[PDB]
């Protein structure tokens, strides 16, 4: 009958879309710990912006048998970005009531006049924790719609640090229309321990990260005086 | 950019709880908070995380809230407390705080203690001016100056406050003047009192 | 665990250079900020720069025309202003900010207007009080900060007015009080330290 009694059941969004910054999102507990998920299954809404979530259930594992949790703002989309215009990165996708929003812990990047300098940027744990970033990598639907975002043809995006390392390319192309977007949001996660720089390097179509999270974990995953050592708990 | 603002300015008594509150624009929480600070002073953190009390932070003050509301307390009032308390540092974003609220403490001392002086020696080359002081009061009073008279209000812009962290106390206020006329000079504290008078020039 | 900034009036559209000097060790890996409270309240975060990797933020309302910046050895940080404003105007102070302390602070005004040495007329002090309340009058000066000292034990008691522009086009005024006890006067000598910081200006009147 019960194999039951998990911490945090989701209200709104899903693991991919609330973990994103999705604005269908803000409910229940600023920040905690847990023994493992629950989902209301957003499907046929959940992550605003389409596309594909790679290492997903890799992941979903990965936020299981969490203690430490904090959301921390990695680099300010403020300061961030001096080369590049920052807000520009809203699309009809992601709503907030009224006008057209995007994901919280994403900055949707794109040039500023005419202009994408190539982008470098990093990160360094000083935690005894292990940090874990999200980005997204965008891929528009005509070579219009790249230049009329990130000015650069060929567009490359690599990584950092150790654990993790890739490099990745756009695709330029038509998809069928969901939300009138012919383009795709793919998104994507990295685990930095306490102590290893992630790095990104791009001359554009990265999405980056602002809010970032801090976590840790466990295996196993988702007559009287004798009597005055009491039993046991916790 | 994200506005957190706190209520009111409003007083209290010694003995008593003191009661204030930030509304954030939306949820928030790496830091320095303030939480203090003096009437010309540099500001002091009480409660960080809103819950914690700065260590070493006398236990009267006590931080409270939920994401995007949020308050803090002093229960017993000092005469320190006073002050200008502002709720700072959205812990992440454009990094801010508000104006803050004010906090004076209950006294009733209705006793400014008047003193005059007259102009100086030093003063001559350039002039004249008289200076009075009305001290220790509370709370906050019209200075009456008093060289002769009406035919006119008097003019010349003068006085000053403080507040406080001991009781409220001082204003000081000058008569700017050129020379001139008569030798009898009277500044007179109007006050919740029968209005204790000090005059003029014989010595 | 202290900090130590450095500053004064400044010719609008002039820019200038603030400075923080650090002891408490951890001069490169903890980050440190700058924040102003401005006249009329006290107010806003004006900056900041991390440890290694020596990242640089600051709000939109300064974006290219404030700088800041950090050095590790000798274990200052300075912040860049340039372009100084109206608003700009306001009392800095540099500061730490922990993970798991706050500066003197000091002023900086935008104004053309000429820094200029205040003078100080002794208020000499009637029928006998028991106690003597003696004040120090501070005139036409410019720009702040002032410090007024009666020189230590006798503070105690020493109440400094708030200093307002002298109606013209601006110029300062400042008095201040000692209390005292009748048998000091007139017997145990009494003088106030006037200093304005920015004219050297360092000053003393022997009341009487």
């Amino acid at each position: 009958k019960l194999r039951g009694v998990a911490p945090l059941h989701l209200g709104k969004c899903n693991i991919a879309g609330w973990i994103l910054g999705n604005p269908e999102c803000e409910s229940l507990s600023t920040a905690s710990s847990w023994s493992y998920i629950v989902e209301t299954s957003s499907s046929d809404n959940g992550t605003c912006y389409p596309g594909d979530f790679i290492d997903y259930e890799e992941l979903r594992e990965q936020l299981s048998s969490v203690s430490s949790f904090e959301r921390f703002e990695i680099f300010p989309k403020t300061s961030s970005w001096p080369n590049h215009d920052s807000n520009k990165g809203v699309t009809a996708a992601c709503p907030h009531a009224g006008a057209k929003s995007f994901y919280k812990n994403l900055i949707w990047l794109v040039k500023k006049g005419n202009s994408y300098p190539k982008l470098s940027k990093s990160y360094i744990n000083d935690k005894g924790k292990e940090v874990l970033v999200l980005w997204g990598i965008h891929h528009p639907s005509t070579s219009a719609d790249q230049q009329s975002l990130y000015q650069n043809a060929d567009a490359y995006v690599f990584v950092g640090s150790s654990r993790y390392s890739k490099k990745f390319k756009p695709e330029i192309a038509i998809r069928p229309k969901v939300r009138d977007q012919e383009g795709r949001m793919n998104y994507y996660w990295t685990l930095v321990e306490p102590g290893d720089k992630i790095t990104f390097e791009a001359t554009g179509n990265l999405v980056v990260p602002r809010y970032a999270f801090a976590m840790e974990r466990n295996a196993g995953s988702g007559v009287n005086s004798v009597i005055e050592k009491m039993n046991t708990q916790f | 950019i994200q506005m957190t603002q706190s209520p009111a300015s409003l007083a209290v008594s010694p003995g008593q709880r003191a009661t204030i509150t930030c509304r954030a624009s939306e949820s928030v929480s790496n830091f320095i908070n303030w939480f203090q600070q003096k009437p010309g002073q540099p500001p002091k953190l009480l409660i960080y995380t809103a819950s914690n009390k700065g260590t070493g932070v006398p236990a009267r003050f006590s931080g409270s809230g939920s994401g995007t509301d949020f308050t803090l307390t002093i229960n017993p009032v000092e005469a320190e407390d006073t002050a200008n308390y502002f709720c700072q540092q959205t812990k992440e974003v454009p990094y801010g705080t508000f104006g803050g609220t004010k906090l004076e403490i209950k006294r009733a001392d209705a006793a400014p203690t008047v003193s005059i002086f007259p102009p100086s020696s030093e003063q001559l080359t350039s002039g004249a001016s008289v200076v009075c002081f009305l001290n220790n009061f509370y709370p906050k009073i019209n200075v009456k100056w008093k060289i002769d008279g009406s035919e006119r209000q008097n003019g010349v812009l003068n006085s000053w406050t403080d507040q406080d962290s001991k009781d409220s106390t001082y204003s000081m206020s000058s008569t700017l003047t050129l020379y001139e006329r008569h030798n009898s000079y009277t500044c007179e504290a109007t006050h919740k009192t029968s209005t204790s008078p000090i005059v003029k020039s014989f010595n | 665990v202290k900090l130590q900034e450095s500053g004064a009036v400044v010719q609008p559209g002039g820019s200038l250079r603030l400075s923080c000097a650090a002891s408490g060790f951890t001069g490169s890996d903890y980050d440190m900020s700058w924040i102003r409270q401005a006249p009329g309240k006290g107010l806003e975060w004006v900056s900041g720069i991390l440890g290694g990797s020596e990242r640089s933020y600051y709000r939109d309302s300064v974006k290219g025309r404030s700088t800041i910046s950090r050095d590790n050895s000798r274990k200052t940080l300075y912040l860049e202003m340039n372009s100084l404003r109206a608003e700009d105007t306001a009392v800095y102070y540099c500061a730490r900010h922990s993970w798991g302390g706050w500066g003197q602070g000091t002023t900086v005004t935008v104004s053309s207007a000429s820094t200029k040495g205040p003078s100080v007329f002794p208020l000499a002090p009637s029928t006998s009080g028991g106690t003597a309340a003696l004040g120090c009058l501070v005139k036409d000066y410019f720009p702040e900060p002032v410090t007024v000292s009666w020189n230590s034990g006798a503070l105690t008691s020493s109440v400094h007015t708030f200093p307002a522009v002298l109606q013209s086009s601006g110029l300062y005024s400042l008095s201040s009080v000692v209390t005292v006890p009748s048998s000091s006067l007139g017997t145990q000598t009494y003088i106030c330290n006037v200093n304005h910081k920015p004219s050297n200006t360092k000053v003393d009147k022997k009341s009487c």
